[PDB]
């Protein structure tokens, strides 16, 4: 009676159904659960936003042209001005986080094109200067809700200004690895012959137990366009592709005054 | 052992293994009983090498070390009489890129110091046998100014004493880092630019750098000046042992630029263009 | 890694020409001339140099001579015209 | 106290050896272990996931985004759709892909491959694509009257969107070489329309479609080296 | 022990055993009590030499390898100061021969390395002690170039340290072989020549040498150059221990004169003609 195309997740007081899903990645097998009183960091009292911030954010959607070379997000940081979740961040020193990442993408049964969905452990990028090395800015490098994208062409500008930015580079996935090796990865492709949906299920994965979601970034979304969009009338259409995130089984510590960090 | 390979036939029916859907996430998982015809072949073949005890069971080279011992007139004569390296993997391309598989590893490192000398000039009389010191300098312990201050007498920081012409000096490291395992890329700062400040950390470094302060290795020769001048060259290695790794990545392509995951100009283009896609 | 000495020849329609084809190795595994031109062989002693000696040469032509080394596949070719009234 | 006799092969400093080692922090209270996710246990494990083969690396694809996709049309040609030795640690588009990597650090292999193939035409794209494997030591097949004689599949195209044509291991050798071998060579590889691909009107001709490459689960190596790809 | 002697007597009798026929294949077969007359000899020798653990347990000599170490100015000067060998057993003509008594052979190999220095010129100062690498390349990982390039540093190869005036450096190397066997003898190519190839491998070498690449022996001094030019020999040996071998060969007769068969023409005369057929 039931199969594997139709799935409903529901989290807080949110809810995606799918009719024309793949199956879902738990990512390395493991499902995400709160800490343990055997690996405790802190010793505070741990703030548990059970259902206030357990629940799913819809990003911005960006256009996929046929000329599309690739996204990225940050994920404990594109969610960083989202509801209470970007409140629970910024009032507290620690915390650590699932997630549930759900990226939708549709067309019609004329259309092509494929879409490597990855997460990826501490996706340390390159900068885009070669004056110093290690050298991105924090504006720069965590854009929050929009993301970034990639691009065919590595121009390394010779200002120590405008190279404090990730050299988002699609062929060597900005860190300098080939993009044909980044399925040891958590991954989903999006084909649009066979599903609309990438479902992945991400847990806390730091060496920490817990850490600052305001200096570090867990995972990395990437969105890589493997074939690229063709419509036969239109060539040049746009389909929409919307990232809807949700964090799992959040907890925080230490607690104080709001941290509202620069904007330029 | 590796698994063996089941004497099946052809089949007929609707069980298809062939067909599978990398849409899923999940790879392939054909096995050639599947697809064809196979033999019974038992396999006696093992994967003990390829273990990550033994992956990593070699002592890499890490990076070279460079003092000497003569009269030392000038200032810059006496910075050659010791040097102070700071201890990271990253100072060569082929333990690194071994690591750079993993983002996360916990290992006990056992190191060993293969050592070298020379005579600088030609008729400048001759030395007696030498003895090195290597200190190891946690963070925080005052690094030497000078080749015979107060610091190396190392009261409590662990130094060797080489005499030159034996065996090489071995030790081991435990596991002396502060999070539950050592993070090979680290995707964060080392602090929070917060809104309208007046210090304007408009350059604090990205990413891995920021965090890792393993220590410093500072070598002094502990004889005095010898009438020649002797030029040594010391080889630090290193040796993962008792290794576990976590979340693996892909490996280094392209060449590096630095201590990060930066990559030159130049050498964007490690592949070779073929002539067609039909050349075998 | 693959060396051929007689790079430049110009030489008429018909004759034999003379192509000197070694490598920089010492153990040649699998070394040749790539041409559909007729060759016996030419005399030399030593393992590693090496003549073939080719004719009946019409059109404009350009072997590849391949070396297997135990550092890859090399890539050596020569260059040759023809001669007409 | 204890006659001893130093034997040869003392006071050397071997570069894979297993001895013990003086701590030079004794006491050293490590900090304690948490339960990190996706943790690898062997180098095994990570043969045993797919990825692209950049099979379309032809002059000017090559280096970008466009190394991946293979080049599909309806017009149904007796040509090739690509063509490929089966050297997966030495050829020059197999040796970038993350098995290729990691058979760039040992030396001798066996095992069987897994080419996983997927298509990413439209939904109105019917088609049947044949896959073949073909053992060396003969002609190189270019016509399919030559690869139908190997190991082959006839691949159709519907819901299900991925194959999976498997290498078995057919070797003289227990254990092929990780170079450009003459001896070790693996096999010839080719990929034909096997009727052709159907597209109806407003739907795009030329489409694309997508190589991967793992290992079985009998597939092992030895031997550790260092590699040639960076310097 | 070997057989010992029964204690017979004369016979006269139809089972006759000093006649046998050889055109069936089988050699001889009497035994000296049969055809005379012998006592009782109890036999307590063995042949406990003369197996094949302890008639290859010796370290033999399988080349000499020259390196130098002085100050390089022009390229042939540059190329002093390295030395790779190919690792093969046939580059001497003793542990070859011992060898090529059998067809197949399965041993773990045992090797150690025994070294020499001089002084080159006379007066042109001193040096000090010297580190001899010696590191172990598998066919594929990258031969150096230069003496002193990113090859050399073997965060994967085995190397070895050897402290000049220190024991000979001695390891184990397993049985590496591809095959079941060594095979020692190989009677075919290395590929097939196909019908109407505009290849044309009319130049693929016969046999064994073919397909036996068992790696690179690569040999640096460690050190930078010394005033005085140091020239070294280094002796490769050879110990295969736990040694099995299969299909008996008959031993070389004629000298040698490269890595296959093959044999000279002015040493196709083993032998020394006697004077006539009745000469004791």
């Amino acid at each position: 009676g039931y199969s594997d195309r139709v799935r409903q997740i529901t989290l807080g007081n949110s809810t995606i159904t799918t009719q024309e899903a793949a199956n879902a990645v738990v990512a390395y097998g493991e499902w995400p659960s709160y800490l343990d009183d055997k690996e405790a960091n802190p010793i505070d009292a741990p703030t548990e936003p059970d259902v206030s911030s357990n629940r799913f954010y819809t990003l911005d959607s960006v256009q996929w042209k046929s000329t599309s070379r690739g996204w990225w997000w940050k994920l404990p940081d594109a969610l960083k001005d989202m509801g209470m979740f970007g409140q629970n961040m910024y009032y507290h020193y620690l915390g650590r986080s699932g997630y549930t990442v759900h990226v939708q993408c549709n067309a019609s049964k004329f259309h092509q094109g494929a879409l490597g969905v990855f997460a990826i452990p501490e996706y340390v990028m390159a900068c885009n200067t070669e004056a110093k090395t290690s050298y991105v800015s924090y504006v720069n490098a965590n854009p929050g809700e929009k993301g970034g994208v990639f691009d065919n062409a590595y121009n390394p500008s010779a200002e120590a200004s405008e190279g404090r930015k990730f050299a988002a580079l699609d062929y060597l996935l900005g860190c300098g690895v080939l993009a044909g090796n980044a399925f040891v990865y958590p991954h989903q492709i999006i084909n649009l012959r066979t599903n609309n949906s990438a479902t992945l299920v991400l847990p806390y994965v730091n060496s920490l137990a817990i850490d600052c979601m305001a200096k570090h970034n867990n995972w990395g979304l990437v969105i890589l366009p493997l074939c690229k969009l063709d419509y036969a009338p239109n060539s040049s259409t746009e389909i929409p592709i919307t990232v809807t995130i949700a964090p799992m089984f959040t907890e925080f510590n230490g607690l104080r005054n709001i941290t509202v960090p620069a904007t330029q | 052992t590796a698994q063996s390979t089941p004497l099946t036939s052809g089949v007929n029916s609707q069980e298809v293994p062939a067909l599978t859907a990398v849409e899923t996430g999940a790879s392939g998982q054909a096995v050639p009983s599947d697809v064809i015809e196979t033999r019974h072949v038992v396999n006696y073949k093992t994967r003990s090498e390829s273990t990550l005890e033994s992956f990593f069971g070699r002592s890499a080279c890490v990076t070279i070390l460079e003092v000497e011992n003569f009269n030392a007139t000038t200032d810059a004569d006496r910075k050659k009489q010791f040097t102070t390296w700071a201890i990271t993997y990253t100072d060569t391309v082929q333990l690194r890129r071994k690591l750079e598989f993993f983002t996360y590893s916990r290992f006990d490192l056992e190191m060993t110091f293969v050592i070298t000398e020379r005579y600088y000039a030609s008729n400048t009389g001759h030395a007696r046998n030498q003895v090195y010191q290597l200190m190891y300098i946690p963070p925080g312990a005052p690094r030497p100014t000078a080749w015979d201050d107060y610091t190396w007498q190392s009261s409590s920081n662990p130094s060797v004493f080489y005499t030159y012409g034996s065996a090489p000096p071995r030790m081991s490291i435990p596991y002396v880092g502060i999070a539950n395992a050592y993070s090979h890329f680290y995707d964060g700062f080392a602090r929070v630019p917060l809104k309208d400040e007046t210090v304007d950390s408009g350059d604090t470094y990205y990413g891995l750098v920021t965090i890792n302060d393993f220590g410093t290795l500072a070598v002094r020769v502990v004889n005095e000046y010898n009438p020649a001048r002797i030029t040594s060259k010391i080889r630090v290695y290193m040796k993962p042992k008792h290794v576990r790794c976590w979340c693996p990545r892909p490996p280094r392509a392209v060449p590096y630029r630095g201590e990060g995951v930066d990559f030159k100009q130049d050498s964007i283009t490690p592949l070779t263009a073929v002539e067609n896609i039909n050349t075998f | 890694q693959t060396s051929v000495s007689p790079s430049k020849v110009i030489l008429p329609r018909g004759g034999s020409v003379l192509v000197t084809c070694s490598t920089s190795c010492d153990q040649p595994k699998l070394l040749g001339i790539e041409t559909p031109l007729p060759k016996k062989e030419l005399l030399l002693p030593g393992n590693n140099r090496k003549v073939y000696e080719l004719s009946n040469v019409q059109e404009d032509s350009q072997p590849m001579c391949y070396s297997n080394c135990p550092d890859g596949q090399s890539t050596a070719k020569t260059f040759l015209t023809v001669y007409w009234t | 106290g204890l006659p001893t006799m130093l034997t040869p092969g003392s006071s050397q400093f071997l570069t894979s050896d297993d001895f013990q080692s003086p701590c030079a922090l004794p006491n050293f209270d490590v900090t304690p272990p948490i339960h990190i996710p996706g943790e690898v246990f062997n180098m095994m494990e990570l043969a045993e996931i797919d990825s692209m083969i950049p099979m379309n690396s032809v002059t000017g694809k090559a280096n970008t985004m466009e190394m991946y996709p293979i080049p599909l049309d309806d017009k149904g040609s007796a040509t090739p759709i690509f063509s490929i030795s089966l050297s997966p640690a030495s050829d020059k588009r197999l040796q970038y892909t993350m098995l290729g990597e990691i058979l760039n650090y040992y030396t001798h292999w066996t095992g069987s491959l897994r080419f996983t193939f997927l298509f990413c035409g439209s939904m109105m794209a019917t088609g049947k694509i044949l896959l073949s494997y073909s053992p060396p030591g003969a002609k190189p097949p270019t016509t399919r009257k030559d690869a139908m004689l190997g190991t082959h599949i006839i691949w159709d195209l519907g819901l299900q969107s991925s194959c999976t044509m498997l290498a078995p291991w057919i070797s003289n050798t227990v254990y092929r070489r990780c170079i450009k071998d003459d001896f070790t060579e693996g096999g010839y590889i080719t990929c034909f329309y096997q009727t052709r691909i159907v597209v109806p009107s407003g739907t795009p001709t030329s489409m694309f479609m997508l190589a991967f490459v793992s290992a079985c689960p009998d597939f092992s190596v030895r031997l550790l080296r260092d590699t040639n790809h960076i310097s």
